[PDB]
């Protein structure tokens, strides 16, 4: 028998910080979901997903009315995850 | 909702990103990439998540454009979600896949994700620790050494997330 790490290559990305609210427009959808889609469309080509999640957090940096801070949790990504869109 | 159209990597741009520090990608014509979307909109004791269809639309359109076959599950209990994740983890398609995305959209608390039956009186919670456990090397050997991206659109309590300054 050969051993393997029980937990590896994960990344979780939550819409806000522990104990705090996330926001959703009742007809236009969630703010975190809208931003993640936009940064993915723009950066999947040149950035790894860990870099994209950072860029998403950056867009929330200024607390403007409905403040929220997306957070990356329990990261065991050992490598850069490049999506290579089109391949 | 959103079209989810992505800027494509050129052959030259892809080859420029070359290393033993990147996750490998499988052949486009034969790989079987899967993604799961669990979205709770209608609830027993907590308010309806109006606008959740805009989120499902956008995420589904994006994930397909990224090469994933998308499965959408709606209005489930924490137990239903756990059984769904157990089934997803054992799908034979992960063996001929190089990665996965799990998208959760619901109400939430500090402890975790709300199911359809959640109330202060009778809790219906799917903890993040449970999601990781169901997708780990032991419970999901087909995703071993492959990136597992989890996306959570949920409150993590009812605090405003701010401190006030003069
Ligand atoms: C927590 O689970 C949830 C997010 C989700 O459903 O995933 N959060 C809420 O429901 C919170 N609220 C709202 O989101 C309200 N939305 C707004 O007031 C709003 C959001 C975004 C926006 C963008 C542009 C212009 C205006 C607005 C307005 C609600 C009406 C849906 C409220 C109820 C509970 C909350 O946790 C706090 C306030």
């Amino acid at each position: 028998i050969k051993k393997a790490h029980i937990e590896k290559d994960f990344i979780a990305f939550c819409s806000s910080t522990p104990d705090n609210v996330s926001w959703r427009h009742p007809t236009m959808g969630s703010v975190f979901i809208g931003r993640l889609i936009e940064h993915m469309q723009e950066y999947a080509c040149s950035c790894d997903v860990e870099e994209i999640f950072r860029k998403v957090r950056f867009s929330f940096e200024q607390p403007d009315g409905r403040a929220q801070m997306p957070t990356t949790e329990r990261v065991t990504l050992t490598r850069c995850f490049y999506l290579f869109p089109g391949h | 909702g959103s079209e989810g159209n992505v800027k494509l990597c050129s052959l030259e741009e892809a080859q420029r990103i070359w290393s033993a520090e990147i996750y490998p990608i499988m052949d486009k014509s034969s790989r079987t990439r899967l993604a799961l979307i669990i979205c709770n909109e209608e609830f027993d004791s907590i308010p309806r998540r109006t606008g959740a269809e805009v989120d499902i639309t956008g995420m589904t359109m994006l994930l397909q454009n990224l090469g994933y076959s998308v499965d959408v599950k709606k209005n489930l209990t924490a137990s239903d979600m756990t059984t769904e994740l157990e089934a997803f983890a054992h799908r034979p398609e992960h063996k001929t896949s190089d990665s996965t995305f799990l998208v959760f959209m619901s109400h939430g608390i500090r402890e975790g994700i709300c199911g359809k039956k959640h109330s202060e009186q009778v809790p219906d919670i799917l903890q993040l620790n449970a999601i990781f456990n169901m997708l780990n090397t032991k419970n999901c050997p087909s995703l071993k050494d492959k990136p597992k991206v989890i996306i959570i659109q949920a409150c993590r309590g009812d605090s405003p997330g701010v401190v006030w300054f003069k």
